[PDB]
RNA sequence: GCGGUGGAAACUACCAAGCUGGAGUACGGUAGGGGCAGAGGGAAUUUCCGGUGGAGCGGUGAAAUGCGUAGAGAUCGGAAAGAACACCAACGGCGAAAGCACUCUGCUGGGCCGACACUGACACUGAGAGACGAAAGCUAGGGGAGCGAAUGGGAUUAGAUACCCCAGUAGUCCUAGCCGUAAACGAUGGAUACUAGGCGCUGUGCGUAUCGACCCGUGCAGUGUUGUAGCUAACGCGUUAAGUAUCCC
């Protein structure tokens, strides 16, 4: 079903936005349904972004 | 490290002679006499000869100070001794000026050092020459600059004020180790030309505060005392209203 | 090339890899996961100077002259 | 395509101050590309999106004493080849500046899933 | 692997618990001679070789199941004696027979591998590689 | 039992040559909180400097000490500092063990897999010996927000040198050492060979599916849960044995 087929990074945002929450966290891998590989990728991406501020820690 | 050269036009032998001995010949600093003779270095603390490009000949002892000291050249032949930096070796460069690299040895107004720096030879004094931290190991972090004013944390830990315009030597200052020797007997006191102090406690009522009691004195004068009639223990001396209080802004503690 | 298999290769390659890590080991002497390693290479290499001298002696003289390796311990 | 000689892969990005022109923009860009060509950076591929505004507010002091609260801010994205020994002092470097506020840089490695 | 006739041994009992006709050997002029021997006793129901690799593999079929395989009276019983540690010997008088003489006994001699039977025949002694129940 | 002599040559031992499946080397891959070192990041908390405001805050089973009209707490704005890294996180990953997780980069240790590319038994264990070794502790120098042995006050209680509360010193942190112990536990020494499965996961390889992500079947390597044979005093262990055998400590 759902896919990675494109490069995930830190600067595909769409990207990572599907896999974040409302409130700014990193969602479960069960919930998630990804490979444990994918999961840590994207998870070292989260972060990295974070610090970017590209995506933020907290909400306004 | 240390090796002994010829000497330089820089090192004399005027000087005050007598040590504690004021004008009328009384001793008024304690405890000094005796002692190795030694001879005047003459540092260049000003370091105000601007633009010119000088270069670390050697490393060398003095007596005078705890810290190193090190002739440096210039192309132009004239040779200045100044403070030794601490982790500069022979063969180094340094310069002097307004736009300049910052790194060890290097000069400059504090219009121009980054913040958080770690600096000493610190003139207080547009030209006067260079006055806070010159011992070994002493160094002062520039915190913050605002107005015409920069700021200060001296070697004490005392936050302070100082001008803008005022030159200051990046890196700290040399032969950390030096407060690290155990002098282990008496003798190296005297080398130094520091005498044998008597406690108060031992001596008549006349000669101080705390006299013989009969057996052994506890002190029982109400409190702690000079030689001279004063509280020994934590009564602060600064003078009032001395003119640089606009400048201090937290005190060493 | 040679024998990458052969007795005195290996042995070559093992003090080769022993003095590469000498370097690391002392710019920075707080890793003790890397000096494990170096001993149980080191390790590896012995065996084998002690194996080929049992096999043949003119080969293991030839070979701890040669790469320097130190005498063994065999003495 | 791209095929280091003994070189490593880098992509970087820095993140400049809002209240910047293209001539101050292309001045730190040729000052950065001539530090890392002078590291022994072959194919120094540089690209820019600017003007993005941030996931949080952040905080910078200049040389000047100034405290700059941004909301704004401009990404420069770098596509370099080095070698290993000289990625160290670019980044202090990066650091060191008043008119890079946030700086970070990574390694690329190839994505096998 | 630091013997293998007891290694041999072994699989042979652990197959034969498992209620298994079949096994599995590595192949060794012991092991082969061992294996003969094994048959002319009535022990294993038949041998073969095979070969992969250049590694050689005897299959051994075994005896079939006692009338069911949960109501077993008997199971097939392999001891080694003399091994690495300890080697024992034995002269003439003093060869082994299991159980009166019910099982057997595999003795290494000069004139090769035989059974106590051979050994007592001929008047030699030797070194006892096992016990067959 | 010991000694001499004549024979036998399977096994150990010796001598000469061989052989890859054991152990390694090269090659090419790939996962990783492995280690050391250097950069950067944000919440939160505490204190300090202001503006507002103006009687209680804080705390307990119920209270009181404590902090507060010298303006507390609350709230907004500023600085400064240290320590720890939410979500991800999982009956998941790596490590010899201890342990290891915000992010990044550099130096480097192993591990596993696929190919014959190569050496050709180089193996397994290990008395003494060496190295590493949580926390507390100690020596020397830094550092000190929170927590907190000791200590002090408030209670509770016959008593309370305790549990509870209010403060708070060592220490916890960093550098360089020393100490060498733990329920350092899987309460299970290491190597090898061999013995039903079922359900799982991680890393890879092959075939299939499409021609790229699955998908399936499988080969290994590790990791988890039920359980047959067998073992065990019982509990239970059960291909990661506490089963059947060999070797060393
Ligand atoms: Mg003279
Ligand atoms: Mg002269
Ligand atoms: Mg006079
Ligand atoms: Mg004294
Ligand atoms: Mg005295
Ligand atoms: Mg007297
Ligand atoms: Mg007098
Ligand atoms: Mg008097
Ligand atoms: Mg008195
Ligand atoms: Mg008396
Ligand atoms: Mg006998
Ligand atoms: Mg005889
Ligand atoms: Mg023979
Ligand atoms: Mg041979
Ligand atoms: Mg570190
Ligand atoms: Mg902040
Ligand atoms: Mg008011
Ligand atoms: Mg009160
Ligand atoms: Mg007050
Ligand atoms: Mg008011
Ligand atoms: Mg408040
Ligand atoms: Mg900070
Ligand atoms: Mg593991
Ligand atoms: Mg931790
Ligand atoms: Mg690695
Ligand atoms: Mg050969
Ligand atoms: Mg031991
Ligand atoms: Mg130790
Ligand atoms: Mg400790
Ligand atoms: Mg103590
Ligand atoms: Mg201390
Ligand atoms: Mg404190
Ligand atoms: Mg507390
Ligand atoms: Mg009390
Ligand atoms: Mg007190
Ligand atoms: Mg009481
Ligand atoms: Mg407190
Ligand atoms: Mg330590
Ligand atoms: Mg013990
Ligand atoms: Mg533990
Ligand atoms: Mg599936
Ligand atoms: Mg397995
Ligand atoms: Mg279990
Ligand atoms: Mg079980
Ligand atoms: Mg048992």
């Amino acid at each position: 079903p759902i896919q990675s087929g494109d490069r995930i990074d830190y600067r595909n945002m769409s990207l990572i936005s599907r896999f974040i929450s409302e409130q700014g966290k990193i969602l479960s891998r069960r919930v998630n349904r990804l490979t444990l590989k994918q999961q840590r990728l994207i998870t070292s991406a989260i972060k990295q972004a974070r610090i970017l501020s590209l995506l933020p820690f907290l909400n306004n | 490290q240390v090796k002994s050269n010829p000497r330089n036009n820089l090192i004399s032998g005027q000087r005050r002679c007598g040590k504690g001995r004021n004008a009328r010949g009384i001793i008024t600093a304690r405890h000094r006499g005796g002692g190795h003779k030694r001879l005047y270095r003459k540092i260049d603390f000003r370091r105000n000869e601007k633009d010119i490009y000088g270069k670390i000949v050697t490393i060398e002892y003095d007596p005078n100070r705890n810290a190193y000291i090190c002739l440096i050249h210039y192309g132009d032949g004239e040779k200045r001794y100044i403070l030794h930096p601490r982790g500069a070796i022979i063969g180094d460069t340094i310069v002097s000026g307004t736009e300049v690299p910052i790194k060890m040895g290097n000069a400059l107004p504090l219009t121009d050092m980054p913040l958080g720096t770690a600096i000493h030879n610190i003139e207080i004094t547009l030209g006067r020459g260079g006055q806070l931290a010159r011992a070994a190991g002493a160094v002062a972090k520039l915190i913050a600059k605002e107005g015409k004013s920069a700021t200060l944390k001296l070697p004490s830990g005392e936050v302070r004020l100082i001008s803008k315009n005022c030159s200051a030597t990046v890196g700290q200052v040399g032969n950390v180790g030096v407060n690290q020797k155990r002098l282990g007997r008496a003798g190296s006191k005297r080398w130094l030309g520091k005498r044998p102090v008597v406690r108060g406690v031992v001596m008549n009522p006349v000669d101080h505060p705390h006299g013989g009691g009969e057996g052994r004195a506890p002190i029982g004068r109400k409190s702690p005392t000079t030689p001279w009639g004063y509280p020994a223990l934590g009564r602060r001396s600064r003078k009032r209203n001395k003119y640089s209080d606009n400048f201090i802004i937290r005190r060493r503690s | 090339e040679e024998n990458k298999g052969s007795v005195e290769f290996q042995v070559f390659c093992f003090t080769n890899k022993i003095r590469r890590l000498t370097l690391h080991l002392e710019l920075h002497k707080k890793d003790y996961s890397s000096q494990r390693g170096l001993r149980k290479t080191l390790g590896k290499r012995q065996r084998l100077l002690a194996y080929l001298l049992k096999i043949n002696g003119v080969r293991y003289k030839e070979l701890i002259s040669k790469l320097n390796i130190r005498e063994l311990k065999t003495r | 395509p791209q095929c280091p000689p003994g070189l490593r892969q880098y992509e970087t990005m820095a993140v400049l101050r809002p209240d910047m022109t293209e001539d101050e923009r292309l001045t730190l860009t040729q000052k950065y590309e001539e530090l890392l060509v002078a590291g022994g950076a072959m194919y120094v591929e540089v690209f820019n999106r600017g003007v993005i505004p941030l996931a949080y507010s952040i905080k910078r002091k200049n040389k000047a004493g100034e405290t700059n609260n941004y909301l704004d801010g401009i990404y420069l994205l770098f596509t370099y080849f080095t070698k290993p020994e000289s990625i160290s002092p670019l980044e202090a470097a990066l650091v060191t500046d008043d008119d890079v506020i946030r700086s970070s840089s990574f390694k690329i490695r190839k994505r096998k899933y | 692997g630091k013997d293998t006739i007891a290694d041999i041994i072994t699989c042979i009992r652990n197959a034969d618990m498992n209620r298994k006709g079949t096994v599995r050997i590595v192949s060794t002029n012991i092991t082969e001679n061992i294996v003969k021997i094994l048959l002319r006793e009535g022990f294993i129901e038949n041998a073969r070789k095979h070969q992969e690799r250049n590694k050689y593999f005897l299959v051994l079929t075994l005896r079939h199941r006692r009338n069911k395989k949960g109501p077993y009276l008997n199971t097939f019983h392999l001891k080694r004696v003399s091994r690495p540690g300890l080697r024992i010997y034995s002269n003439y008088q003093r060869i082994p027979r299991i159980l009166g003489g019910m099982g057997i006994a595999i003795l290494s001699t000069s004139r090769g591998i035989m059974t106590d039977r051979e050994a007592r025949l001929e008047g030699i002694g030797g070194e006892i590689l096992c016990y067959i129940w």
